[PDB]
Order: structure tokens, then C-alpha cells, then sequence
RNA sequence: UAAGUCAGAAUCCAUGCUGGAAAGCAAUGUCUAAGUGUGAUGAUAAACGAAAAAAAAUAAAAAUUAAGUUCGAAAGGUAGAGCGGGGAAGAGCGAAAAAGCUUGACCUUAACUGCUAAUCGUAAUUCCAAAUUAUCAUCUACGUAAAUCUUUUGUAGACGACUUAACAUGGAACGGGUAUUGUAAGCAUGAGAGUAGAAUUUCCUACGAUCUGCUGAGAUUCAGCCCGUCUCCUUAGAUUUAU
RNA sequence: AGGUUAGCAGCCUCUGGUCCAUAGAACAAUGUAGAUAAGGGAAGUCGGCAAAUUGGAUCCGUAACUUCGGGAUAAGGAUUGGCUCUGAGGAUCUCAGAACUGAAGCGGACAAAGGUAAUCCGA
RNA sequence: GAGUAGGAGGGCGUGAUCGUUGCCUAGAAGUAUUGGGCGUGAGCCUAUAUGGAGCAGCGAUUAGUGCAGAUCUUGGUGGUAGUAGCAAAUAUUCAAAUGAGAACUUUGAAGACCGAAGUGGAGAAGGGUUCCAUGAGAACAGCAAUUGUUCAUGGGUUACUCGA
RNA sequence: CACGGGAGACCGAUAGCGAACAAGUACUGCGAAGGAAAGAUGAAAAGAACUUUGAAAAGAGGGCUAAAAGACUUGAAACCGU
């Protein structure tokens, strides 16, 4: 195997993601759902969460999160000084009118 | 001092020690009474819980409130897909109790059984029963037949159910012992060999209007409470510590605790043997008519609009029992015959039924068809597709 | 009733039922690389014929008062002899804990014959069999099957444990179904108590809660609902047992 | 300081300050705190302990007893939104009417008495 | 040929003093011993190892002379146990930077709190340098720390009208 | 009792004055008053040069010295690891 840089768009659902949870906790626990989901994907240990899409996590405040995020997974060269992995994965905002036609893809060229 | 004021014990001792079980599909630690009145026959059968539904019938019993009046009871549907044999097994009768002789396996066994002996099939090379099938001389066979009809008390057939049919998770199937009851020896392995590497239906062994016997698992609670477990009277609500436990775990003397008194610990997946469970149908995956009858002429399958909740549509043939049965949907179950036959009332009770509700069940359903539905809010599926 | 017989209880024992780490047993799937591999040292509440198969009856019989029996028993050698003893394969039979019995390539041995015994010095276990198995060392084989952790399921769960999945009938996202709420936003040359202004004198305009239509709409719906999918992620690593 | 309001109450805000209280995950029993239970209504209990009911404002209506002050929010009965108009009180912000409109709801959060009849003490 | 309370006769072992006989940098005292022995027993002698400066016998003289205990004194240590526990005062999150290391430091971006009866701005009592800046190993700040009310070094408190 | 002298069948760092030592000190108490713990590297600092791995503490090499005796003489027991 290779590993190359990769990108791919995704729904996460925070409705479903971060069901039942505590409220104090929801906002905080929608984002660690996030970063698992780029390492479950991507490979990478190293997450970085965009800033737009944390504040549009928390754009409800902390009880009551967007049902839905369409987010870019964005696999990087770690190009730094100190490198550990190779690899970084940024996760990206994306903004939708309607989350009701979308599928997870690889990004597409535009 | 004599205790204040005398009230039954809270649990059934002969139900404990309470802890979980072994036994995951049914266990039958005793096939019926044996007898050879009759030609052999199979048994007991394995199913699964798809859901419940209520059913109207007419009572003809005689002496009831009921008689000659339509009755609305409470009913579990129980999906029974086929059943596979795989192998026969002889028991020869020793001192120190019943033993297993010998077991003939077939040349067929398909994937999903031989799933059993591994945790996981597609990361083994999946060798299983190589041997068997390379080195299978039918003569050895019909020899080990002999031998059992020679040395062998009892005789049951090795049986498998086959969960591909069905829409689980689980596609690993289930291997049991159903032991046949009939007159001869000799009779019971003629019959056992006519069954290897065949289909056995639930018809072939349960009949309508039939008395049943369900064995499984209840539904897991966990670690429970006193209150709960033994259901216990609740302390004082003043109560310091808290009211949710027993008040005295025992006298001074003896110095210790009995094994009589309620205590905390584990409540569900326990093995149950139910008995005299009633057959209220037997009906065959075949029939789109399955859930219908005489009285309502119209399409209808038991599974409700949206599906039997936590478990699917049932394409395959059912039993459909009268109440409920143990555990949660999707449990396996045994389903045996009654050690005696039956000969009470209720067992003789003919049934008449008149209504079979197909109603979903995910909330409170009022419609009993999408053709109903659909009518309703004018929208024709059917229109749509063309 | 003493022998002998019948009836006979919410009793007793069973049957049924739940446990069943009883440091119990059986049947079956696959594997155990390489040899009926060798060497040394060892342990086993007890090896020196530590010998031995009728069944039943004790007020039976024609008749026998004791396993107070019977069988085996030569040199802990060699060379011959060979009464006799033991058994491959395969084919037979044999199951209460299958312990073995038959046949059988062949392997072996007693009388008898010759050597060899003595200086193990008037005793000091007569150290050798059989069934088991430990340790160390080594020769050949550098393989085979499976499990576990890092995943997965929620029929299970305090944690362990348990059911179940393993490149996709899995997980994600999405489509449809079922269901909950109760008719979303935005429009309206539609209705609206009544007010003000323009207009022309039976109207226009503005404001107006609310009604009505578009709309049984809109929103949400597995995270332990159901059916389905073009798409996306998972094919790697470590560990354990037989070694 | 602003909004609501009788209000320096409560609730929400601007100025200024602060997120400091070890953290992550699971979600059993038992517990600490917070709520809600069909039918009955103290049968619970030494005991209504605890909880529940009541609660603002406007309009009605208001006993015995009495030291004539009181009792007194006695007891009890109604109303409360929104919207469109109408009238009255004043200088060189209060009060009252009418009509229309809603799942008959409207002190919608906040705030906020449960009554009655007796007995004993102490004014 | 028994023996508690008790009494008697002999003996073991420890300082110091007057004698007497000696031993030790060619290794005294002390210490450890599954080395070898001696006493019925107090106790003894030796060997080996460690140790690195004083010791020992015999006759007498003298005694702060022998410990398993007294909820005994002082000191040192266990098991409990990686256990009970670290849960009041609503809250945190993202990126960058700094650093060996960041949930706990600094900037920015979000979300909340105290809500002018304050988690705001200043005083009296009390504290006394805790104030300011730069720097920072350990300890302390009951997790952590690149941070500090902590450590180190330097520097800060001006009055006719304020108060005494 | 104070400053001096000399001495002893005294005591010998849990003993001896409470204090062998920045001891009537640290510390406590509104106060009157209470009041400890704490002595021995070596003959000489010769107090560990230098190499190496570490962010640093420190480890491994290497060295002083009769000996590491290295925050220090001897180094018992309880307790703990191999
Ligand atoms: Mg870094
Ligand atoms: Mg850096
Ligand atoms: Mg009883
Ligand atoms: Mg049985
Ligand atoms: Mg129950
Ligand atoms: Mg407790
Ligand atoms: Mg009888
Ligand atoms: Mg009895
Ligand atoms: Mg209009
Ligand atoms: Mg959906
Ligand atoms: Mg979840
Ligand atoms: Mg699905
Ligand atoms: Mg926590
Ligand atoms: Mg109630
Ligand atoms: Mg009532
Ligand atoms: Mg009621
Ligand atoms: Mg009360
Ligand atoms: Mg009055
Ligand atoms: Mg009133
Ligand atoms: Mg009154
Ligand atoms: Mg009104
Ligand atoms: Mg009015
Ligand atoms: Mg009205
Ligand atoms: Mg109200
Ligand atoms: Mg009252
Ligand atoms: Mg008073
Ligand atoms: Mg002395
Ligand atoms: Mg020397
Ligand atoms: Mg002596
Ligand atoms: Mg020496
Ligand atoms: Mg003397
Ligand atoms: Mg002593
Ligand atoms: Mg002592
Ligand atoms: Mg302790
Ligand atoms: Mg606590
Ligand atoms: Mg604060
Ligand atoms: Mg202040
Ligand atoms: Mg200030
Ligand atoms: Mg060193
Ligand atoms: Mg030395
Ligand atoms: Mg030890």
C-alpha cells in the first residue's frame, strides 16, 4: 500500500452522533464524534478541526447542536520541522442549503 | 419473637441461584415421554421472536363466559424457517446415566453450520470437515447406522438452522439435538437416515390448535436492585441508608447469611421452559393470504405496516401463539412438545379465528394496509410507478 | 400381624424445572511442523509367582465339613536344539470404564549337549520387569490449524464476561416505508372588528389580531424502528496455544 | 446602567470582570439532588413527617367572637391574552367603554397565603 | 526428685575502680552468618565476611547491672491500599504561537457566567513587601504547568490644601 | 548566684543542664507563660577531570583515594525488592 493525499466529503449527523448525551457535554462531544470520525477514516492521529466548523458546531450553544455538518476531510503531508506522522487531516466546513440530496463522495474537481 | 405477621417467601428458591445462563438457544434437558404408539416423529423445532399482534376469535367452548362470543387475545409471532439434517446420534443407556455412542455426519454441510466451530469463517481457511468429505464412505456409514440400531436406547437427529433466510445479523446457524420418539429402534434410525441432508418444516411437526412448549433465554436486565429482583416491600421513604433494601438479611443467630434471603445481583438471561403455549397458526411464507382469513377475503401477511419493530418482515413460515413467549425480539427459541400430550381443555379448544391484525405497530397504527393508507390520503403507489 | 397379602394421605422419592469450576464422563470438527527420534538424571502410600473369571443356592442334593485349592516355578549366562511362549498386516468379533479375544507374516524359547561360573574371598537390596511421567541436553522438521488484543454488533454489560460481524447481508451517509407533531417560510387583486388619508362621491390606498387557499403541510424519525442503495471507510499490526 | 415589575425581588441583558474549582469513557445496583404517576385519597405513620393544594391584581361577597381598635386576603365567587376603535382626568402619565379573534388559553417564566371548628398554655 | 505466692544455695552476662596476666594497622570494638563446636541453662569459644581503633582474662572493689509486655517513653516501620477517595458554587470549545512536553500558559475565534444587593471600582480593621520587572533547577500551587500569592535578582510608597 | 582555678571510682548525643549545634533559639499562645529537634567524609577536597546518551535531573564509561568513606565512619532490627 501507498498513502496518498486524500479528501472527502461527509454528513455528519450530530443528531444521531451525539444522541442523549448530557447537555453541559453535547457542543464539546460533537466535536470529539468529529475527530474520531476523520481518524477512523483518513488514518491519521493528527486532527485538526477548521475553525468554521467549530463555531458552526457551537453557533446553537452548547445544548442544542446543528442536526447535520457537511464536512471536508482533508489529508495533508505533514510537511513540519517535528514530524511525527506523515500525515495530518484537516477538517473542513462546508455550507449546504439542503443536507437532503448528499452522500459521502470524494471531493470533487470544480 | 415469633415473626409479626406471616406472608409468603419472595422468590422461588427452585429459580436460583439466579445468575445468567449457558444455554443460549433452548435446552431441553427432557424430550417428551417417549412412546411407541406412534411412527417417529421429530421432536421439537427451532424459531425466532419477530413481534406481537391480537386476534379476534370466536369462541365455541363450552361452559365459558366466552361461549359463542368474539374474543380480542394477545398473540406472539414466531418466524420458523426451515430447519436442515445434518447428523444422527446414538445413546447407549450406562450405569452412570446416558451417553453419546456415535454421531453420522453427512456429506453436506454448508458453510454456515461449519460457521459454528469457528469465531470467525472468513479469516480461516476454513477446514472444517475436509476430512469427511475426502475420506466419506458410505458403507462406514450405513455400518455406524447398524451399529446404533444394535447397541442404542435412544436416537436424535443432529439439526440446523439455517439463518441465512433470515434478514439478521447473525449468519452463523445453530446445530441441535431434536431426539425422535417412536416404537422401534430399528424405525427411529430408518427415519433419522430418510431426514440427512433435508428440509424439515415446522408443519412436519406442530399442528393448529396444538398445545406447545417454549425454551430460551430472558430478556437480560442486568444487575438489579432487590426491589426488582424478588420485588421485596420498599423500606420507609425516612429510611437513612436508602429504601430500596431488604431490612434484615438475617437473625443473630445463625452467625451467618442464608442462602434463602434476597439480595442484589443479576435479574435476566435466565433459561425458561414455558409450557402449554396454544397454536393459533401455522402458515407458510408462501401465502400472501397467511394473514387473512375466512372472514376477511382480502391480501394480508402477518408482518405489520413498517415492519415488526426491532426485527423485520417475516418471509419465512411462522407459528403464531397464543400470548407471549420469553425474551426480547430476535431471540432463538425451541419450541417442544409437551412432555405429556395435552388432553385439558384448552388444548382441545378448536380455534376460530376472525381478525388478524396487520396494524403497524411502531406507533399507533390505524391503517391495515399501505392500499389503505394510500386510499386515505389519495396517493396511488401504484399510480406513481406508472 | 406373628410370617404372608390389598387398599391408602396437602407426606417421601421420583417426574418436570433452575444451577451445575463434580480441579466428574461421552460423542464429534480441525490442528498438534520432524522422526514406533536418541542421551543423562528422576519421581509414583508401594514389583520379584506381590500368581488364579463359572453362575446360583444355604432349610439345597443322588452325592462332595474350608483357596487349608489349583496352576506355574531349574543358570538375572553363551553355542546348539526346540516341548512350548508372544504376536505384523489385513480380515473377524467385542462397548457398563472397548478391556480385549481369533486368525496370522514372523519374533522367540524347556528337556537334552559343550563351554562359561570360583579371587564379589564366612552376610550387608538379589539396583535389572511393567505402567506412568518430570527435568536438562541435543538431531531432524523454520510448517499447520485456531484463538486473542487494536475493530464490530446490543438480543448482553459496573469492569471482565456474553450474543454476533470480518471487504460487505459490516459501519457511515443517503433514498423509500412506518410513525410523532399538527398544517412551516413565502405569497394572495380572497375574508377581517375598525381607524386614517386620497379619490371621486354607491370606491382606491394604508394599518390590522385573526380566518382561508397553496398545505393531512413543514419539521423529526435508530443513536437498540423497517426496506434499500450509485458512494465513503475498513485487506494492516501485534499477541497466544499445540511447540 | 437597561428590560420586565409595586419593587434595590426574581428572570434577561450593557460597562467592568470571569470560565478556577483534575480530566476521559461507560450508564448496573445503592445513593445525593431534581421531577411526573392511571384508580382511591391518610387506609401510610407515634404523628399528614414529607409532599401536595393555595397564591399577584381588579370586581363581587364576607360569620361568630370582641378589650369596638379588631376578626379581615375571614369564609367564599369571578376576571386576567391579542387586536381594532371610543370616551374621561392635565401643561404653555392614570381611569373607564365597546367590537373583533384564538384548542375557553392569557399573575402563561419569574414572583406568590391552603381553609374551617374546637381544647390548653402565655396577655 | 510435683509446685503458684514465697524463701534459701550455687551460677551466667554487663559498665567503672585497685591489682595481676595479656591482645591489637601482621587489623581492636561493633556487625552478618545454611561454617565448627562447648555448656541442662543463663551464656561461651572459634571460622568466614564486614569493619578500621581500641581490647581482653584472672582476684577484688562498686553499681543508673540484664525487659515482651506497664492503652509504658522517643524514634523508625508495616498490613489495610494503588484502596476511601480527588463529585457544592451551572462551561467550555477551535486554530495559531511558545516549549522536551500544553485539557490547565499567551493572542485570536466561538459559547456561557457574575448581571451594578457583582465574580466590577475603592477603603477601615488585620496582613507586611505579598506590589513592579526580568529569570527559574528542586520543593509548594493535594491532576498537571512552559504558570504562579512559590524560588532568585533588581526596583518601587515624593503632598502648605488628604490623614495623623 | 557571677567571673575565675583545679579536680572526679559522675554522663557520654533518647545519657549529660532543656540547649556539645545561629539554645532559652525555631515555633505556639491576646497574655501571664510554653519551648524542641539538630554532634562525627577524609591524613589531606584530592568534593569527582574527560568521553558518551539525555530537554533536564540522571545513566553508562572513565578517574581521585589506603578505601569511596562521596554527603558522607561503623551501618543492627522492623519493613521492602532481587
Ligand atoms: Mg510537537
Ligand atoms: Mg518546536
Ligand atoms: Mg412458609
Ligand atoms: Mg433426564
Ligand atoms: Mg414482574
Ligand atoms: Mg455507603
Ligand atoms: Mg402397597
Ligand atoms: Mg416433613
Ligand atoms: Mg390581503
Ligand atoms: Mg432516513
Ligand atoms: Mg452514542
Ligand atoms: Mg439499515
Ligand atoms: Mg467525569
Ligand atoms: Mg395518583
Ligand atoms: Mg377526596
Ligand atoms: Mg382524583
Ligand atoms: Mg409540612
Ligand atoms: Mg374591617
Ligand atoms: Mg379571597
Ligand atoms: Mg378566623
Ligand atoms: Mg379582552
Ligand atoms: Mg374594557
Ligand atoms: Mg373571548
Ligand atoms: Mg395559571
Ligand atoms: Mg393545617
Ligand atoms: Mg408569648
Ligand atoms: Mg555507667
Ligand atoms: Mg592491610
Ligand atoms: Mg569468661
Ligand atoms: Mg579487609
Ligand atoms: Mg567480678
Ligand atoms: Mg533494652
Ligand atoms: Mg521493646
Ligand atoms: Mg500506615
Ligand atoms: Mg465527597
Ligand atoms: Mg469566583
Ligand atoms: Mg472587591
Ligand atoms: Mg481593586
Ligand atoms: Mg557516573
Ligand atoms: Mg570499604
Ligand atoms: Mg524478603
Amino acid at each position: 500500500v501507498k498513502q496518498e493525499e486524500k479528501s472527502i466529503d461527509t454528513t455528519v449527523n450530530l443528531h444521531k452522533q451525539c444522541h442523549k448525551i448530557s447537555f453541559k457535554k453535547k457542543a464539546p462531544r460533537a466535536i470529539r464524534e468529529i475527530v474520531a470520525i476523520a481518524k477512523k477514516t483518513m488514518g491519521t492521529d493528527d486532527v485538526r478541526i477548521d475553525t468554521e466548523l467549530n463555531k458552526f458546531i457551537w453557533s446553537n450553544g452548547i445544548r442544542n447542536i446543528p442536526r447535520r455538518v457537511r464536512v471536508r476531510l482533508c489529508k495533508r503531508k505533514n510537511e513540519e520541522e517535528g514530524a511525527q506522522s506523515q500525515f495530518y487531516t484537516l477538517v473542513q466546513h462546508l455550507q449546504v442549503d439542503s443536507y437532503h440530496g448528499l452522500l459521502t463522495e470524494k471531493t470533487k474537481a470544480e | 419473637s415469633h415473626r409479626k405477621f406471616e406472608a409468603p417467601r419472595h422468590g422461588s428458591l427452585g429459580f436460583r441461584p439466579r445468575r445468567r445462563t449457558r444455554h443460549h438457544r433452548g435446552r431441553c434437558r427432557s424430550f417428551p415421554k417417549d412412546d411407541p404408539s406412534k411412527k417417529p416423529h421429530l421432536t421439537a423445532f427451532t424459531g425466532f421472536k419477530a413481534g406481537m399482534t391480537h386476534i379476534l376469535r370466536e369462541v365455541d367452548r363450552s361452559g365459558s363466559r366466552h361461549n359463542k362470543k368474539e374474543v380480542v387475545e394477545a398473540v406472539t409471532v414466531i418466524e420458523c424457517p426451515p430447519m436442515t439434517i445434518v447428523g444422527v446420534v446414538g445413546y447407549i443407556d450406562t450405569p452412570r446415566g446416558l451417553r453419546a455412542l456415535t454421531t453420522v455426519w453427512a456429506k453436506t454441510i454448508d458453510n454456515n453450520t461449519k460457521k459454528r466451530f469457528y469465531k470467525n469463517w472468513a479469516n480461516s481457511n476454513k477446514k472444517a470437515f475436509t476430512h469427511h468429505e475426502k475420506n466419506f464412505d458410505q458403507k462406514a456409514q450405513d455400518l455406524l447406522l447398524k451399529r446404533i440400531e444394535k447397541y442404542c436406547s435412544v436416537v436424535r437427529v443432529i439439526a440446523h438452522t439455517n439463518m441465512s433466510k433470515l434478514n439478521l445479523r447473525q449468519k452463523k446457524n445453530h446445530i441441535l439435538e431434536i431426539q425422535v420418539n417412536g416404537g422401534k429402534v430399528a424405525e427411529k434410525v430408518a427415519f433419522a437416515k430418510s431426514l440427512l441432508e433435508k428440509e424439515v418444516k415446522v408443519d412436519s411437526i406442530f399442528a393448529e390448535n396444538e398445545m406447545l412448549d417454549v425454551l430460551g433465554v430472558t430478556k437480560g436486565k442486568g444487575f438489579a436492585g432487590v426491589i426488582k429482583r424478588f420485588g421485596v416491600k420498599h423500606l420507609q421513604k425516612k429510611t437513612h441508608r436508602g429504601y430500596r433494601k431488604v431490612g434484615c438479611i438475617g437473625a443473630w443467630h445463625p452467625s451467618r447469611i442464608r442462602f434463602t434471603v434476597p439480595r442484589a445481583g443479576q435479574l435476566g438471561y435466565h433459561h425458561r421452559t414455558e409450557t402449554n403455549k396454544k397454536v393459533y397458526r401455522v402458515g407458510k411464507g408462501d401465502d400472501a393470504s397467511n394473514a387473512s382469513t375466512a372472514g376477511d377475503v382480502t391480501d394480508k401477511a402477518i408482518t405489520p405496516l413498517g415492519g415488526f419493530p426491532h426485527y423485520g418482515v417475516v418471509k419465512n413460515d411462522f407459528i403464531m401463539i397464543k400470548g407471549c413467549c420469553v425474551g426480547p425480539k430476535k431471540r432463538v427459541l425451541t419450541l417442544r412438545k409437551s412432555i405429556i400430550p395435552q388432553t385439558h381443555g384448552a388444548a382441545k379448544e378448536i380455534i376460530n379465528l376472525k381478525f388478524i391484525d396487520t396494524s403497524s405497530k411502531i406507533g399507533h397504527g390505524r391503517f391495515q394496509t399501505v392500499e389503505e393508507k394510500d386510499k386515505f390520503f389519495g396517493r396511488d403507489r401504484t399510480k406513481k410507478v406508472e
